[PDB]
């Protein structure tokens, strides 16, 4: 019934949601129809490119009912696109080599705010300061760059 | 935080009081590490006798006291309550502050030197002090405390100040003596560190160094490293 | 920049950079060891010399090898630009921050009158006939001696006589020992009348010679033989000054007896003596016993009521001794038990009033922070003008100082008074003290009534002589108030006002700090060239605890002009209102809106005049806001009332919407882009400091890599053509 | 290089990044915190009041 049995984080491509057996390990024992599920996902994400991986949450319930919720893509993946690298530092703080400029941070924060339910109360300084601390853990810095990057499609586990 | 973000945006300007205040304390302390506060402290007490043995006092929760004197002065040994003794520690200023003892009409200056506690039982055994007299040399401990400076260029980036000594032993010949020492290391560098004679040159006239305690004026306190990247680039290459 | 000019090597005399301030341990003291002290020089590294010489050599090549080519191919505007002080920096007692300086007034001759209605405390040497021949010989030695020793006792707190004077003058040492042989065997009745002569007339509060110790034994043996009030005389005789000369047990005895025998003290004056002596009690529980008694004994005369206000004024129970948790404003409830018990008598017969009993009411009320007692003042308005000519030098200042701050630092009077009191001041001008003179110069600027004739003859030279020095620290402020109220701008006078504060050995008190910080932003707006750094060290301690928001809980109660328009701002219409917002811990704006830097300040009966103009405060404040680009809607509370009720709400809207836009544009137009400019220059001053100098010099030539960055100069162009010229 | 109508020329390319390479390690001055943490506990109360004075 309406009581929440469990919560799961996932990662999905927008329009290529499909009953992959590598997601039935989580949603199998809960009796949820992967086919009927993925239908309602791809329906909403038709206004989004299909290459992109998003994430979603599922409040699986006691009667094996469900209520899916969509969130922006992984914040780390978005920066690997701009940074054009796939793998980041083992260490952090000691090994600082990567560089973005602010003028894209101001643009990728809007991604989080336009979609994510948690930041509806929040301002942009708030969101921008959240990733900088996430950047400290990764080997990333925020430095002015006049140039633009060129496209890259860093991996995702899906 | 304690107020919603939507209200804080209206009152973001208010937080100047936060930062304008921290200017005041941390600057005040940073310049007042050196100076003794001008405030008299007094400790009523009683004389020693051969009757009052230790364990007799220690059920009464009193304490012995011991003073070592200086040139030509006799030693003095007294009795006092424990809670006086810990309260004397509980000041900032305990390492050097001048504390008096009123037995009767008499007063005896002193300093803190140390205390012994019975470690397995953990009660106060005695409280030991050192006499102070104005016109004669007197041992004191001047701790060193280093300020931060964003005015030098090597100190700011990838370098590390190294305080090899915490304090200095000296001899003072006058009433008011400085609590501690404060240093501004801008002119220092990897090439020259600070040495004790750079301090000996800059003190009041009533102070001198206790050479019996230190090794040599060419000894050095504050040392500065090189850069880290210049190591790190060489470390990898 | 600076760092390139840095010395490659520093001597031992140059490691410690110079400072604005000496410490208190660089003082000249008795014993000294610089003479035998030797000088130490920090060694140079043996290998560094091999680096110092080479760079000296390669530099020496390029000098000649380029000069050879030439033959082939060819301020402190305070103290002037030189001379400036160095303020001693010390740790400080609380006392300096809560001390009314006693210089600049013949205090004791002035202060003994105001109590003189208390007969029992009046010291009398001849009351002690056996020792009067001795005691008076001592006082000759006091004044006749060099210096002004007795005159420095209460005045120069830095000076003591119980150790410097009495313990060294061997004539006096004989005389005090003649006493001790007598003290033990006197009657118990003569003791307290002797103690008064010691404490006040001789200033012997200590027990140096061991005199009080004998007085205690001769006192404590016969405590029960005393009446009630003859014990109270001991309390005031000892505890009224700095050392409580007696012991604890001898005072606990007095303290325990009296509050049992309150049922027998006959008179209300006998309570007056009592309360004025027992004012330094830390226990709250027994002040109530006193005031609970006074609420029982009705008063049927007029000298009695005066004898309670003047005493209850000084003898309040401070709020710091009270507990941290307590009934709300319970200090006030202690007052009005009296003031409701007095209001009849002081109001029924105030015409019956005379010059000695005249002064103590103005003081009693000003010290009590009320606004109700006007009726006595009106009966006083009529009093002075009649006797205007027959007044004393003493009764003039206290009037001019009393009416200035009558109803909670709002004055009370008429132009008939002060115009008359000029002459009364011009009579006794040579007899006033520097404190009294400044306090006149306050009251006129407080109302904008200074004659241009009157500032020239007497104030102008007096200030020229004594503003730089020979003026106590507390009297600068009544001057600091007035001049800004006079709107003066003569720089040569403001110099002395600052030079004193910088030279003065004493720190600034919080009691008197509010002008010193106003006058700061006064001069800064006019003159940006000064450096007030020394003028901040003297103000260092006060500013730490300083907060303007403390005034909020009072103004929220006693200002209806504030709330009623406040109701309109919040309930009806819509803006990001804040309320009382402290302007850099100096003012609190009545109403404001942000981030637009908007102000709605208000005139009122506090801040208007009979002419309807603003008080000279309310124009002072509205300068400083405008100086710091902080928009203003000076509201006049009368004119807002006159508006028809439906049009009162939009009328504010029509103004505020416009004042916003003037600032909304100004932020776009000037500040917002201009912060990037300072930001991007701030960013350089860091990168300048991150430099490896040896790497960056790399010879005598400096070749810095240069980063290009998009920057929109389209808005601002004065700085483009200012930088592009000097830079090339 | 020159200050054009659309450019903010600077100096020392390397050291903009170096400032931006800085990351303040939590642990290099732990002693100095304990002078400071045990003093700042009271400022939090000082902002309960201020940020809530409006609500009064």
């Amino acid at each position: 019934m309406a009581e929440i049995k469990a919560i799961i984080n996932l990662r999905l491509l927008a329009g290529i949601a499909k009953p992959n057996p590598k997601m039935g390990q989580s949603l199998g024992p809960l009796g949820i129809n992967m086919m009927h599920f993925c239908k309602d996902f791809n329906a909403a994400t038709a206004h989004i490119r299909s290459d992109i991986p998003l994430r979603v949450q599922v409040a699986a319930k006691v009667d094996r009912s469900y209520s899916y919720i969509i969130k922006p893509p992984e914040t780390s993946w978005l920066i690997k696109k701009v940074i054009m690298k796939e793998k980041l530092t083992q260490y952090a703080g000691h090994v600082n080599l990567d560089y973005i400029d602010v003028r894209y941070v101001y643009e990728i924060a809007k991604i989080k705010k336009e979609i994510d339910i948690d930041f509806k109360r929040a301002t942009l300084e708030s969101i921008c300061n959240c990733i900088i601390g996430q950047c400290n853990s990764m080997g990333v810095n925020v430095s002015i760059i006049d140039e633009k990057p060129k496209p890259f499609n860093p991996k995702a586990k899906v | 935080t304690i107020v919603g973000s939507q209200f804080d945006a209206q009152t973001e300007h208010v937080n100047k009081l936060a930062l304008d205040l921290a200017n005041k304390k941390y600057r005040k302390m940073a310049l007042d590490q050196a100076v003794l506060r001008k405030e008299k402290v007094v400790v009523p007490a009683e004389f020693r006798t051969e009757k009052d043995s230790l364990i007799s006092l220690k059920k009464e929760l009193r304490s012995p006291v011991y003073i070592k004197g200086h040139t030509g002065i006799p030693d003095v040994d007294l009795i006092a309550d424990n809670r006086q003794v810990f309260s004397i520690r509980r000041r900032l200023q305990f390492q050097n502050q001048s504390f008096y003892f009123k037995v009767g009409n008499e007063e005896f200056r002193c300093t803190y030197d140390h205390i012994q506690i019975h470690p397995m039982e953990k009660w106060l055994v005695y409280s030991k002090y050192r006499r102070y007299v104005v016109g004669k040399p007197n041992s004191i401990f001047l701790p060193i405390n280093i300020l931060p400076t964003f005015q030098n260029n090597a100190i700011v980036r990838g370098s590390e100040i190294v305080q090899l000594l915490d304090g200095i032993w000296v001899n003072s010949y006058n009433d008011e003596y400085p609590h501690s020492i404060v240093i501004d290391p801008e002119n220092l560098s990897k090439i020259r560190p600070l040495r004790i004679g750079d301090i000996h040159n800059f003190l009041p006239d009533g102070v001198e160094i206790d050479k019996t305690k230190c090794l040599s004026l060419h000894q050095k306190v504050i040392k500065i490293t090189g850069d880290k990247e210049r190591k790190l680039d060489i470390a990898l290459q | 920049f600076k760092g390139f000019d840095k010395n490659r090597w520093a001597t031992s005399a140059e490691v410690f950079p110079e400072k604005p301030f000496k410490y208190g341990y660089d003082k000249q003291q008795k014993i000294k060891t610089k003479q035998d002290r030797q000088w130490y020089e920090a060694p140079v590294g043996a290998m560094t010399k091999k680096r110092f010489q080479t760079a000296d050599f390669r530099a020496y090549q390029t000098e000649l090898e380029e000069a050879a080519q030439k033959t082939l191919e060819g301020k402190d505007e305070i103290f002037g630009e030189q001379g400036a002080p160095k303020r001693y920096y010390d740790r400080i007692l609380q006392k300096e921050l809560y001390f009314h300086h006693r210089n600049g007034k013949h205090f004791f001759e002035q202060a003994d009158r105001k109590i003189s209605f208390l007969n029992q405390f009046t010291p009398q040497i001849e009351k002690v006939p056996e020792l009067a021949e001795t005691l008076k010989t001592i006082l000759k030695i006091a004044t006749e001696s060099e210096g002004s020793p007795l005159k420095r006792a209460g005045i120069d707190q830095e000076f003591i006589i119980e150790d410097d004077f009495y313990s060294e003058n061997e004539e006096c040492k004989k005389l005090f020992e003649e006493i001790k042989q007598k003290v033990s065997n006197m009657n118990y009745r003569l003791l307290p009348d002797l103690c008064l002569v010691l404490s006040f007339k001789l200033r012997y509060n200590k027990d140096v010679f061991g005199i009080w110790e004998k007085i205690e034994q001769n006192f404590m043996q016969s405590i029960h033989h005393y009446p009630v009030m003859e014990l109270v005389k001991m309390r005031y005789a000892s505890c009224a000054l700095s050392p409580k000369s007696l012991s604890r047990d001898c005072l606990k005895a007095i303290h325990d007896i009296v509050f049992t025998e309150l049922h027998n003290v006959p008179s209300v004056l006998d309570l007056s003596h009592l309360l004025f002596a027992f004012r330094h009690i830390n226990s709250l529980k027994y002040y109530n016993l006193i005031l609970d008694e006074i609420c029982r004994r009705p008063i049927k005369t007029l000298q009695e009521a005066i004898a309670l206000l003047f005493v209850f004024s000084h003898s309040l129970f401070p709020n710091y001794k009270r507990k941290e948790i307590r009934e709300k404003d319970q200090d006030l409830k202690e007052k009005h038990k009296i003031v409701d018990h007095l209001a009849d008598a002081l109001a029924n017969n105030a015409k019956q009033i005379q010059g000695d009993d005249f002064v103590r009411v103005l003081i009693g009320l000003n010290n009590l922070q009320l606004t109700t007692f006007k009726d006595v003042l009106t009966h006083i308005e009529r009093y002075i003008i009649k006797n205007i000519d027959t007044l004393d030098a003493f009764q003039t200042s206290n009037a001019l100082y009393g009416f200035s701050k009558a109803n909670n630092n709002a004055g009370f009077g008429s132009e008939q008074l002060y115009k008359a009191l000029q002459k009364a001041a011009e009579k006794h001008w040579s007899q006033f003290s520097n404190a009294d003179k400044a306090r006149t110069f306050y009251a006129f600027a407080f109302q904008d009534l200074v004659d241009p004739v009157f500032r020239k003859k007497f104030i102008q030279p007096w200030l020229n002589e004594n503003l730089e020095s020979n003026l106590s620290h507390s009297e600068l402020h009544y001057v600091a108030f007035s001049l800004m109220f006079e709107q003066n701008k003569d720089a040569e006078i403001w110099k002395k006002f600052v030079k004193n504060i910088c030279k003065n050995q004493y720190v600034v008190p919080v009691l008197n700090y509010y002008p010193i910080k106003l006058a700061r932003y006064y001069m800064q707006s006019i003159f940006p060239k000064w450096n007030f750094d020394i003028y901040k060290l003297a103000c260092q301690d006060a500013e730490a605890t300083w907060d303007a928001s403390r005034q909020i809980d009072s103004i929220m109660e006693n200002n209806k002009e504030w709330k009623s328009i406040g109701v309109l701002l919040q309930n009806r219409l819509e803006f990001n209102s804040i309320g009382l917002d402290n302007f850099e811990n100096l003012l609190l704006i009545d109403w404001a809106i942000m981030p637009q830097r908007v102000a709605i300040m208000i005139q009122g009966a506090r801040q208007t005049l009979p002419n309807g103009k603003p008080t000279p405060l309310h124009r002072l404040k509205l300068q400083l806001l405008e100086n710091h680009k902080f928009a203003v809607f000076n509201l006049i509370y009368k004119d807002f009332e006159a508006i028809s009720p439906d049009q009162k709400i939009p009328y504010l809207k029509k103004t505020i919407e416009e004042l916003i836009a003037k600032q909304d544009t100004y932020i776009k137009d000037v500040e917002e882009p201009q912060q990037w400019l300072s930001f991007m220059d701030r960013m350089q001053e860091l990168t300048y400091r991150n430099i490896m100098i040896g790497e960056a010099t790399k010879g005598g030539v400096i070749d810095p890599e240069i980063q290009e960055v998009q920057f929109d100069w389209s808005k601002l162009q004065k700085e483009l053509k200012e930088r592009q010229k000097q830079e090339e | 290089x020159x200050x054009x109508x659309x450019x903010x020329x600077m100096k020392f390319k390397r050291e903009f990044k170096f400032l931006i390479k800085k990351k303040n390690f939590k642990f290099k001055k732990f002693k100095i915190l304990l002078k400071i943490y045990y003093s700042i506990k009271n400022l939090i109360n000082f902002y309960k009041i201020i940020k809530l004075n409006n609500f009064k």
